[PDB]
RNA sequence: UCCUCCUAAAGAGUAACGGAGGAGCACGAAGGUUGGCUAAUCCUGGUCGGACAUCAGGAGGUUAGUGCAAUGGCAUAAGCC
RNA sequence: ACGACCAGGGCUACACACGUGCUACAAUGGCGCAUACAAAGAGAAGCGACCUCGCGAGAGCAAGCGGACCUCAUAAAGUGCGUCGUAGUCCGGAUUGGAGUCUGCAACUCGACUCCAUGAAGUCGGAAUCGCUAGUAAUCGUGGAUCAGAAUGCCACGGUG
């Protein structure tokens, strides 16, 4: 909670600034992380999908809720009911704590860092994006797995516009570009 | 290629024509059948037909054009395919 | 939070090469040496010095002189 | 073990595990151990950091796997754009030293393409 | 032989070698109850990942779903955990 | 003009097929350091010491030599120690980018070589097929002709065997 209580001092006295807001209830604020395993190859085997399970836990101490098939889709070979993904919902502390871990250690581990995209924002603030590889996170040891895996993160937050996000991650030093 | 203490290499009749269109300050294509010579940084900004053994294909002289020679953009083997 | 089903999350420290201690809740156990941190990431000032591109008359000029 | 972004293997030597680096090779691994004052035949195991920090200083130094990787892009798609000699053999897929293309191109050709 | 719609003329019923479709089962949970939940599709963003897996938001508001044919129902859900 | 002169281009192209070769797929080896043993040749618009500079290809000054005198020119494989330890590897070196040297009016098409980086295929080869009977095959280097420059080819030489 390090970060929120630095979003609560200084960003809400920020934003309430460069927005010139009625109220501080009319500030964004983050609401959850959601880091997502879509492990389409588990068709395969359960042990790639109860392995990729094991890896994400460590990154997020909390055990994953592991997603189905909505329906059933045969260009993929999948039926309605699959277990085809994984999904852990990070809020409140345990959200801060892993985007203070992400964006202070996890993004400079990142090959090749040159930046994020600021075109990742789906219109209504809500931001996206996609790592290639897992061993950015150190809780993963590089010997002992086997798999590259790829996950995905989804930050919402309450801002309606998009720019309102942008200015909020600015506000952590959200390394857009 | 060249060594440095040689310089560059350039035709005189190409530095004569290249040094006639700048006091001119025409935009004529040259032709010239000089593959050989060295692009300059006073050559910026001219069409010059080099040669490629059957006619003239105009080169237009661009800042990345100055380090090469002007053979390197008149191809002189055709191919398209053979099917 | 459920009780066991969950890793243990337990606050360490991580130092990193540019001497930046940090303490954060992991699942690692162990402490933690890092080697570039968000402090010192040539995010700033490296990606902005590594395009480098060149000029290619002033490579022309450079090579000798008239 | 985690040298300019990528990790190195521990049981091999110091020159050969730099030598993992995309950018350096036995000549500039033995510049950047010699600039290091770490010495050939110990391993990236029983390192100091402190040594490591050095040597992670001294590849710094140079160009690596990211910036490299950029350049060399930067160069050919310079020879693209120009539309020169070197560009149209890059674009061809075949060879640009002036090798022969009737036999023996078969690096830059991929596999035979049978004749349909 | 049985079911559904039309013919069938706004109660029921109503024929033709008239027009169109199904059944000869399944389920020890796919039944009972309590508690809770609410779809289809499309748009944008997003690792592998692609028209289409999973994830987040938004439009929409049942155009979905109902073990199977059709009709009539179904949000207090008869639909889904 | 089917004759003659000049510039530029081509004879080097490239969906492919074959022949002849080179280098490999390594541990009877790649490496590093130290060190031992050859023969036969060429040289004046030539061979070019020594010394200096350069990581280097090379550059400068510059003796000696028409040569049993001087130069090309340190033979390598080998041996001694250490190293890698079975991996697409410290095997393999292709390819490609950048920086250069030299020849030559001139290295774009279209030269050789050096440095840094890059590190493909390839883990002994299908049907089929070739050479060789002793200083032979196999393997290792050396030199010459042609030639301003430009060989893995050709013609010769010795080493191990
Ligand atoms: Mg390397
Ligand atoms: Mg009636
Ligand atoms: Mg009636
Ligand atoms: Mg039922
Ligand atoms: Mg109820
Ligand atoms: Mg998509
Ligand atoms: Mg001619
Ligand atoms: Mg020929
Ligand atoms: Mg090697
Ligand atoms: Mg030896
Ligand atoms: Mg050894
Ligand atoms: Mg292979
Ligand atoms: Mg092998
Ligand atoms: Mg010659
Ligand atoms: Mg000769
Ligand atoms: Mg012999
Ligand atoms: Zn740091």
């Amino acid at each position: 909670a390090k970060l929120h209580d630095y979003y609560k001092d200084e960003v809400v006295k920020k934003l309430m600034t460069e927005f010139n807001y009625n109220s501080v209830m009319q500030v964004p604020r983050v609401e959850k992380i959601t880091l997502n395993m879509g492990v389409g190859e588990a068709i395969a085997d359960k042990k790639l999908l109860d392995n990729a399970a094991a890896d994400l836990a460590a990154i997020s101490g909390q055990k994953p809720l592991i997603t189905k098939a909505r329906k059933s889709v045969a260009g993929f070979k999948i039926r309605q009911g699959y277990p085809i993904g994984c999904k852990v919902t990070l809020r409140g502390e345990r959200m801060w704590e892993f985007f203070e871990r992400l964006i202070t250690i996890a993004v400079p581990r990142i090959r090749d860092f040159r930046g994020l995209s600021a075109k990742s924002f789906d219109g209504r603030g809500n931001y996206s994006m996609g790592v290639r590889e897992q061993i950015i996170f150190p809780e993963i040891d590089y010997d002992k797995v086997d798999r590259v895996r790829g996950l995905d993160i989804t930050i919402t937050t309450t801002a309606k516009s998009d720019e309102e996000g942008r200015a909020l991650l600015a506000a952590f030093d959200f390394p857009f570009r | 290629p060249r060594s440095l203490k040689k310089g560059p290499f350039i035709d005189l009749h190409l530095l004569k024509k290249v040094e006639k269109a700048v006091e001119s300050g025409d935009k004529k294509p040259l032709r010239t059948w000089s593959r050989r010579s060295t692009i300059f940084p006073n050559m910026i900004g001219l069409t010059i037909a080099v040669h490629n053994g059957r006619q003239h294909v105009p080169v237009f002289v661009t800042d990345e054009m100055v380090g090469h020679k002007l053979g390197e953009f008149a191809p002189t083997r055709t191919y398209r395919g053979h099917a | 939070m459920k009780k066991d089903i969950h890793p243990k999350y337990e606050e360490i420290t991580a130092s990193c090469s540019c001497g930046n201690v940090m303490k954060i809740r992991s699942t690692v156990g162990h402490d933690l040496n890092l080697d570039v941190c968000s402090k010192c990431h040539p995010f700033f000032t490296g990606k902005q010095r590594d395009v480098a591109t060149g000029g290619r008359v002033d490579r022309f000029n450079k090579r000798f002189n008239i | 073990a985690r040298i300019a972004g990528i990790n190195i293997p521990d049981h091999k030597h110091a020159v050969i595990a730099l030598t993992s680096i995309y950018g350096v090779g036995k000549t500039r691994s033995k510049a950047i151990l010699a600039a290091a004052g770490i010495a050939e035949d110990v391993k990236i195991s029983e390192l100091s950091e402190g040594q490591i920090d050095t040597l992670r200083d001294e590849v710094a130094k140079f160009v690596v796997e990211g910036d490299l990787r950029r350049e060399i892009s930067m160069s050919i798609k310079r020879l693209m754009d120009l539309g020169c000699y070197r560009g149209l053999r890059h674009r061809r897929g075949l060879p640009v030293r002036g090798q022969r293309t009737k036999t023996n191109a078969r690096t830059r050709k991929g596999p035979r393409k049978p004749i349909k």
